[PDB]
């Protein structure tokens, strides 16, 4: 678990959090974390994401300790438009992932905010707003499920 | 021809020579509208920045109808027309539309000639400039005519407006800054959230200052210390100098100076916990603004 | 604090107290906290 | 691909400077509550003196 | 007959590293304790107490200093041990370039 | 006075120490922005091939 922690390259507090609340990093509730390399790669997506945030990593981090953290904190945190991050919780929220994303865990679990900036991630990719990918993913057209 | 027309030739021939654009671009920087008449056999202005190539067998032109920027509203194929034209995506295009006129109250705009010049006046504000949306409203508000809205402006105005963004922007390229650092610089909201070095800062101050005598020394002289090793200074008049101008500025919503932190420290702080305190936003701000 | 108590007692000053809780600081490894008991007892010794 | 690996070595060595203890913040604060303690005890000794 | 565009790629990005603080609680006093000595001798051995204490503080200091400067002399160990393997493939590859 | 000339020793040490991890950092902070361009003229070298 040394080898972990100083593999991982995740910051002191971030890691005192996982270890002693797994739901805030949307591992299943009520378990002890796991050192599986499905966890191992989420952990160094986060630590990733807090080294992108630069300087305003020590507020972002202690807002989302928290149940503070906001889209637009977290817009000027990654420099990004507020409306860009509000839309795109909005689009997941709207769509059907699992796990499902609710505005009261939209930046409070590491896992919607991993899929919040997935969403962003492809519409910037694509150079589309949002509503772009959303229109996209709605042309599943070799399925039954739906019309 | 005639003083009013002559006048902003020479502006034109100067937007030519310093941004190497083309005449009918250096026109709509001086605030003209976009010509419909297409001549010298090419097609227009408005035929080439909308119409081609047709879209879906769409002929775009000026209308009575209504077109919505919002973002969120997914807009027919007018709006996707305007995406195409500014080659920018939904959000940045309602982010202009907010930019260039602050009265419009929704998206929804009128799809007159008008408007479109001014949306389009707003687009190569930041074209000329190497920047997008973004850093464009960014630079407004740091610059402080960005309260000055596009839409409604007069032609010498517009001109103060441009040469103080080449300027600003020519400064900023010379200093190797990015838009974002200058403003943060010069930012006045600050974010209600507390740190642990903002934390440390009030456990530092509250244990320095415990049992200071108003009389005996000056309370801002007394608390420079600790504020300089708090905030990573190398000296210490240079905490209390910008104490000094801290005290001048009273930042935040609730406005904030030496004597009310010490006050509150003194009264209502609790170091080692973590507790929810109506005024610690206003503390935080105050630090915030200290940092900066 | 036993000092302290002494100097309570010498003299009758049972309300002056001269040792602060803010001596030890985990987060830098409390680091110089002796030197900060040395001021309390050099006050201690110098209103005694 | 060499000159890529030695950009990432450099900010691993920056990034090891910053996270360490014995960094630039500790010292400013030793410094700060010394020179608070060293005007505190020199007035008490030069009174003494 | 078309020559086609010579696409060229863009700078590298800077890499950005995040620094972020720890904190810890306020201390705690003991209960006072009320002893048989005169203030005068209980203030000679507490004196005492404290100096030894600083003694240790600046052993502590001198401790942390040294190792967190050996961490940095076994990093630039491993990290030239690392940067020497492509300055191996880059020579043999001149050969084959001979 | 002793104990003050021994606080005195204590905090040369200190902004001795403070000044010089100062340094360490600005060093890094300049060779981590040196590096960049190194990297475009190697991007420039490979065209140039």
């Amino acid at each position: 678990l040394e080898m972990v922690y100083h593999s991982t390259g995740i910051n002191e507090n971030a890691f005192r959090l996982f270890v002693t609340k797994p739901e805030m990093f949307g591992a299943a509730t009520g378990a002890a974390p796991a050192h599986d390399a499905l966890s191992l790669i989420m952990l160094t997506r986060f630590a990733d994401w807090v080294n992108a945030l630069g300087e305003k990593a020590s507020s972002v981090l202690a807002a989302f300790e928290a149940n503070s953290l906001t889209a637009e904190q977290l817009a000027d945190a990654m420099n990004l438009d507020a409306n860009l991050l509000l839309q795109a919780s909005i689009q997941a929220q709207n769509h059907q992932h699992l796990p499902p994303v609710t505005p009261e865990n939209a930046f409070s679990c590491w896992t919607s905010i991993n899929t919040i900036l997935q969403w962003v991630n492809v519409a910037q990719q694509l150079n589309v707003a949002p509503q772009g990918v959303s229109a996209l993913v709605g042309l599943d057209y070799i399925q039954s499920m739906k019309e | 021809i005639n003083t009013d027309v002559l006048g902003k030739v020479f502006l034109t021939k100067y937007y030519m020579q310093r941004y190497a654009i083309h005449a009918e671009t250096a026109l709509i920087l001086c605030n003209a509208p976009i010509s419909q008449r297409s001549y010298d056999n090419q097609p227009s202005q408005f035929d080439r920045l909308f119409n081609t190539p047709l879209l879906n067998g769409q002929y775009f032109s000026t209308g009575d109808e209504e077109i919505d920027l919002n973002s969120g509203s997914t807009g027919d194929w007018r709006k996707t027309i305007l995406k195409r034209a500014f080659n920018i995506d939904d959000v940045s295009l309602f982010r202009l539309l907010w930019i260039t006129d602050h009265d419009n109250k929704d998206g929804k705009i009128k799809n007159n000639l008008k408007n479109l010049s001014n949306l389009y006046i707003g687009k190569l504000l930041a074209d000329i400039h190497q920047l997008t949306i973004d850093e464009l409203d960014l630079l407004l508000i740091a610059v402080g005519e960005g309260k000055t809205n596009l839409s409604a402006i007069s032609d010498k105005q517009l001109a103060t407006l441009i040469r103080k963004l080449n300027t600003i922007t020519s400064w900023l390229h010379t200093q190797k800054w990015s838009v974002f650092q200058l403003f943060i610089m010069t930012s006045t909201s600050y974010n209600k959230t507390l740190t642990p070095e903002i934390k440390n800062l009030l456990d530092t101050v509250y244990h320095g200052l415990q049992g200071f005598d108003k009389d005996k020394a000056d309370l801002l002289h007394v608390m420079a210390p600790y504020i300089a090793a708090t905030l990573q200074l190398s000296s210490e008049n240079v905490a209390h100098s910008v104490l000094l101008w801290a005290d001048k500025l009273q930042p935040g919503d609730g406005a904030m100076t030496a004597e009310k932190f010490w006050d509150w420290l003194n009264t209502k702080y609790t170091p080692g916990s973590s507790e929810a305190v109506e005024t610690q936003e206003h503390i935080v701000q105050y630090c915030q603004a200290l940092a900066q | 604090l036993m000092a302290e108590q002494a100097y309570r007692w010498e003299l009758n000053d049972d309300s002056a107290r001269f040792i602060k809780p803010g001596a030890w600081q985990g987060t830098y490894a409390g680091l110089l906290a002796g030197e900060t008991l040395m001021l309390s007892l050099a006050q201690m010794e110098d209103a005694h | 691909t060499s000159l890529k690996t030695q950009q990432e070595q450099t900010q691993s060595q920056l990034a090891f400077l910053q996270r360490k203890f014995s960094n630039q913040a500790l010292y400013n604060w030793l410094r700060g509550r010394l020179a608070a303690i060293y005007f505190q005890f020199y007035d008490l000794a030069v009174a003494r003196c | 007959l078309y020559l086609p565009i010579y696409a060229t790629p863009a700078d590298p990005k800077a890499l950005l590293s995040a620094a972020v603080a720890t904190s810890q609680g306020g201390g705690w006093l003991p209960e006072s304790f009320m002893s048989l000595w005169r203030f005068p001798h209980m203030l000679e051995n507490a004196r005492g107490m404290v100096s030894q204490l600083t003694q240790f503080g600046s052993t502590l200091q001198n401790i942390i200093e040294r190792q967190d400067a050996e961490a940095l002399n076994a990093l630039l160990q491993n990290q030239a041990a690392e940067l020497i393997l492509t300055n191996l493939s880059i020579q043999d590859k001149t050969i084959e370039e001979l």
